């Protein structure tokens, strides 16, 4: 599958709840490998920009999210192979976070930067 | 980075010019800035600070739009009230080492 790694360096965007970084026109065309059943964010540019942050530091790739300790680390041990963010800034729309917990889903930042 | 706080822009006619940090984007790609105009209004081209007279460039003519006190000239370039506010990206200012002196923060 493809469809879970860029097919170019413009527009990039990382999920805010699961660190996937895709193209701008992957999220609006397949939505979010991880999250587009808690999202629906498969056509709509509008919702793609609400949940997905172009602005992010470093690029891993993921190949054995059962075989990694880099998966423990980022906690994306239990998500689909693809090009995964170091740390994602920013933060969901309370909305969608409420949601999220309503359904049951926890929201926790992927921002794992150290602030000063 | 804060707000209303004051950065100076890497290129351009106002490089190394102050500029107050008028409005921080959510995104993080730009940040509204003023500015005191470094413009001839036309008159010149076929310059030190000077506080923007709309009625002379709208005297002037060419690329000119007045809403009020806002302005649009010269290929998108935001006035009102005098004063530029404008949308630089965070990579063209210097964020650091800025500091209005007094006649700066009686500019602005
Ligand atoms: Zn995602």
């Amino acid at each position: 599958a493809l469809e879970t790694v860029p097919k170019d360096l413009r527009h990039l965007r990382a999920c805010l709840l699961c660190s996937l970084v895709k193209t701008i026109d992957q999220f609006e065309y397949d939505g979010c490998d991880n999250c587009d059943a808690y999202l629906q964010m498969k056509g709509n540019r509008e919702m793609v920009y609400d949940c997905t942050s172009s602005s992010f530091d470093g690029i891993i790739a993921m190949m054995s999210p059962e075989d990694s300790w880099v998966s423990k680390w980022q906690r994306v041990s239990n998500f689909k192979p693809g090009v995964y963010a170091v740390s994602v800034t920013g933060r969901l729309p309370q909305g969608i976070v409420r949601e999220l917990k309503s359904r049951g889903v926890a929201y926790k930042s992927r921002d794992t930067a150290i602030k000063t | 980075l804060k707000p209303k706080s004051w950065v100076r822009l890497k290129r351009g006619i106002y490089k190394d010019d102050i500029a107050q940090v008028d409005y921080v984007e959510p995104s993080q790609n730009t940040i509204s800035l003023k500015m005191i105009p470094r413009i001839d209004y036309d008159r010149i081209k076929a310059p030190p600070q000077r506080l923007f007279d709309a009625e002379k460039i709208r005297s002037l003519g060419g690329d000119v739009a007045s809403d009020g006190d806002f302005l649009i000239f010269e290929g998108n370039r935001y006035s009102r009230k005098g004063f530029l506010f404008k949308s630089f990206a965070m990579s063209a200012v210097i964020t650091e080492g800025v500091k209005p002196t007094l006649s700066e923060l009686e500019k602005f």
